[PDB]
RNA sequence: GGUCAAGAUAGUAAGGGUCCACGGUGGAUGCCCUGGCGCUGGAGCCGAUGAAGGACGCGAUUACCUGCGAAAAGCCCCGA
RNA sequence: AAAGGUGAAAAGAACCCCGGGAGGGGAGUGAAAGAGAACCUGAAACCGUGGACUUACAAGCAGUCAUGGCACCUUAUGCGUGUUAUGGCGUGCCUAUUGAAGCAUGAGCCGGCGACUUAGACCUGACGUGCGAGCUUAAGUUGAAAAACGGAGGCGGAGC
RNA sequence: GUAGGGGAGCGUUCAGUCCGCGGAGAAGCCAUACCGGAAGGAGUGGUGGAGCCGACUGAAGUGCGGAUGCCGGCAUGAGUAACGAUAAAAGAAGUGAGAAUCUUCUUCGCCGUAAGGACAAGGGUUCCUGGGGAAGGGUCGUCCGCCCAGGGAAAGUCGG
């Protein structure tokens, strides 16, 4: 099946960006963004993580062991904000130098 | 446009197959052997309703000289004595008269040996 | 030559053939010596005892 | 006691096995391993263990070690206590069936069936009575 | 009440049958698309500068496919 | 040749129990494991386990109708439902045939695939619509989320 | 009432329009004693887990029991016939979860112009070592010509 480029096979946010879920669970939260994986639109941001049971044997270790660890997100997540939560985005208006497209929303930059 | 068999045959099956309760090995399983009893059953339903008409008819008539010759007379004296008394008619299952009440059945072949006299 | 079956057998016809293939239940026998376990006019196979021991075990 | 629909209940019970084992797929034709399965069906869960040392068929092994399965996790995870245990039900159904063809005479060949078994045992207290 | 006679009549299932309940096998049916079919319309030659199609290779680890070719999952310039 | 499907996300099952394993039972995750990788649904033929009612002097196209027995009670206390015993009656289905239960054809069973269609300004009728002594366009042109235009030509109108 | 003609209709997919329904659960599947003159259609419950009914109109790859029909699955024969040369095998010892079948020892029997040895065609890692045990081996299997990995193959004079 053909995957997660339906999105034109790009991320509408960056490497290190704080963003905001809305979704299930996690909705409402925030974090700062660490991997974002742009073909398969996957995400990983602090605090949505859980709990897997990890390689019973001889990863090092004879016993097995459960450890939290992260656990990614399709860009079902609302990204990125500053007017203190959601936000749309569409500012691409040149910073100093005039050359970098900055983001905004209703306000200022990102 | 395509339109498969899906979903008709099946359930017209089943309602065949369901028509077969406790049919004997695979007329109650095999659709063929099902559908196939279904035919002949047929023949005996319709065939048997008009017969059953015709067999309880000699189920009464068997009973109603038992009782006749209990009081001696037989059927042929006894069905004819009661219309050759005319308005009496009764007729239908007077074999229930003769199988419970005997004191009822005593007058009525009172009656139809008056009337043979 | 060649004889073949002429119709198929019937569930019922064949299950009563198999009426006869019931296995027979081993009658077994605690052994006095060891703890349990033990086939009659047989060494007990745990303890190895056939009056005392017998064969190694 | 009574719930909502369901879904509800997918969430509040949780069906669980007691006293039961299987082994799937043992390789075994299904009617043999039932003449031995037979032998057990219903005595004591002791005798079941006695008397399959003995019985000098080879499914006896298979059938060995479904019931001290069922025997485990009656003790283990449903803290059943063991002199009452017996076997309640036991029972074999047929597995899928590997083929192979096998030439014969003249050229042609056959197909032979390998047939597989799901042997199940299910022990419980003899607490009925 | 107990024997004796006469008479009648039940229950046993080795295994079977019908029904029900519960499973196994097996992949119909429903839903789905990564795959097809057709019409319409574009576009339409490639090669002695080596074609079309292959063989052998190039990975830390490589059997298959993909890409490439001893400069071998690539090398240089330009634009996004 | 056959070809398919965990879950929204691998969170793809740490740990314990029987087992050489295979397989399973728990604990966990997850909305669901009534999704566990022989991973959507899961029919039918076929194989089993349990239960009700039954069957070891019986002759049987496997039913049908009648009545008694025993169970049962969610379109359901009845003109019920299931199953029985016993009576009466009763020669599979198709095809092919003067004539089929036929000792005549076909077929192990179940599932799915499987056979009166399409085409053309063609003929000839029935029914229906538009316009009617007259009716209509073809190729094409232009517009297309739509259709208009286009009399070349075709049919009536005269017969021998 | 057979071929045959005529009439009115039921159900399936797709399309247009309407009325709507659906995670408090859709289609499909499963049970059923309700309804209609039939094809059929509803009620309720169980299953399922994402789509779908009803009405009117339109178009069809539209209705299967047969064709020694096709594909697939599963049965009967049946725990039956066979297990591939009538050149036998026995004991002890060992390894292992497990041994009539694997290893060792000691005997026995069979080939010996062979059933011993060396090449050519042909085969293509089958060779040796260490592991394995699903399937392949007509039983078993700790073993194997099977599976995994690592090695082994040397020419001025042999053959080209
Ligand atoms: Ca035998
Ligand atoms: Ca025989
Ligand atoms: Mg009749
Ligand atoms: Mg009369
Ligand atoms: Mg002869
Ligand atoms: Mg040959
Ligand atoms: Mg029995
Ligand atoms: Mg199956
Ligand atoms: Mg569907
Ligand atoms: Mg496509
Ligand atoms: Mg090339
Ligand atoms: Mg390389
Ligand atoms: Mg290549
Ligand atoms: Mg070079
Ligand atoms: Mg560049
Ligand atoms: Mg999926
Ligand atoms: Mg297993
Ligand atoms: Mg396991
Ligand atoms: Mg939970
Ligand atoms: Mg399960
Ligand atoms: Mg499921
Ligand atoms: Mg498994
Ligand atoms: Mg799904
Ligand atoms: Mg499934
Ligand atoms: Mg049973
Ligand atoms: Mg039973
Ligand atoms: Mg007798
Ligand atoms: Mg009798
Ligand atoms: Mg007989
Ligand atoms: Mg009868
Ligand atoms: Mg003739
Ligand atoms: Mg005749
Ligand atoms: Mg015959
Ligand atoms: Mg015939
Ligand atoms: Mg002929
Ligand atoms: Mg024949
Ligand atoms: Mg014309
Ligand atoms: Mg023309
Ligand atoms: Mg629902
Ligand atoms: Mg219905
Ligand atoms: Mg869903
Ligand atoms: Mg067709
Ligand atoms: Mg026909
Ligand atoms: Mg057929
Ligand atoms: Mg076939
Ligand atoms: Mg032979
Ligand atoms: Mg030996
Ligand atoms: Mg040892
Ligand atoms: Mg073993
Ligand atoms: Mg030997
Ligand atoms: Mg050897
Ligand atoms: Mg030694
Ligand atoms: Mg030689
Ligand atoms: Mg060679
Ligand atoms: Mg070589
Ligand atoms: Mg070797
Ligand atoms: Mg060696
Ligand atoms: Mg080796
Ligand atoms: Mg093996
Ligand atoms: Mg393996
Ligand atoms: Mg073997
Ligand atoms: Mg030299
Ligand atoms: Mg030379």
């Amino acid at each position: 099946p053909s995957a997660g480029s339906h999105h034109n096979d790009k991320l509408h946010f960056k490497k290190g960006d704080t963003v905001i879920v809305l979704s299930g669970k996690h909705k409402g939260q925030t974090g700062k963004v660490l991997l974002a994986l742009p073909r398969d639109q996957k995400v990983v941001v602090e605090g949505v993580n859980v709990i897997t049971k990890n390689v019973k044997p001889s990863m090092t270790n004879p016993q097995g062991g459960q450890e939290q660890r992260e656990l990614a997100l399709h860009a079902s997540k609302v990204a990125l904000v500053d007017p203190e939560t959601g936000k749309a985005t569409r500012v691409r208006k040149q910073i100093v130098d005039g050359k970098k497209v900055r983001v905004a929303v209703a306000s200022g930059k990102t | 446009p395509r339109a498969k068999t899906g979903i008709v045959r099946r359930r017209r099956h089943k309602k065949v197959l369901k028509r077969a309760k406790g049919f004997w090995g695979s007329r109650s399983k095999q659709y063929r052997n099902a559908f196939q009893t279904l035919l002949n059953a047929a023949t005996y339903e319709y065939r048997d309703r008009r017969n059953k008409k015709r067999d309880f008819r000699r189920l009464w008539i068997q009973r109603i000289n038992a009782g006749a010759r209990l009081h001696g007379m037989n059927y042929s004296t006894f069905i004819n004595g009661l219309k050759r008394a005319n308005i009496d008619l009764n007729r239908k299952v007077l074999a229930d008269i003769a199988a419970r009440e005997p004191e009822a059945f005593k007058a009525l072949v009172d009656a139809s040996r008056n009337a043979r006299q | 030559k060649h004889p073949v079956p002429k119709k198929k057998t019937s569930k019922s016809k064949r299950d009563m053939r198999r009426s006869h293939h019931a296995l027979t239940a081993p009658n077994l026998t605690e052994c006095p010596q060891c703890h349990g376990k033990k086939l009659s006019h047989h060494i007990c196979p745990n303890c190895g005892y056939y009056d005392g021991r017998q064969v190694l075990a | 006691q009574t719930f909502r629909n369901k879904k509800q209940r997918k969430q509040q019970v949780k069906l669980r096995k007691p006293g039961f084992a299987v082994a799937k797929y043992v390789r075994m034709s299904p009617r043999k391993v039932r003449l031995v399965v037979d032998v057990i069906r219903g005595k004591s869960v002791q005798d079941a263990e006695d008397l399959l040392r003995f019985i000098p068929r080879s499914a006896s092994e298979p059938v060995a070690k479904v019931l001290n399965s069922a025997k485990a996790n009656a003790l283990h995870n449903d803290e059943m206590l063991e002199d009452r245990l017996f076997v309640k039900e036991a029972y074999v159904d047929a597995g899928p069936t590997l083929k192979r063809l096998i030439p014969r005479a003249r050229g042609s060949a056959n197909i032979i069936k390998k047939r597989t078994s799901h042997i199940t045992i299910i022990v419980a207290e003899k607490g009925n009575k």
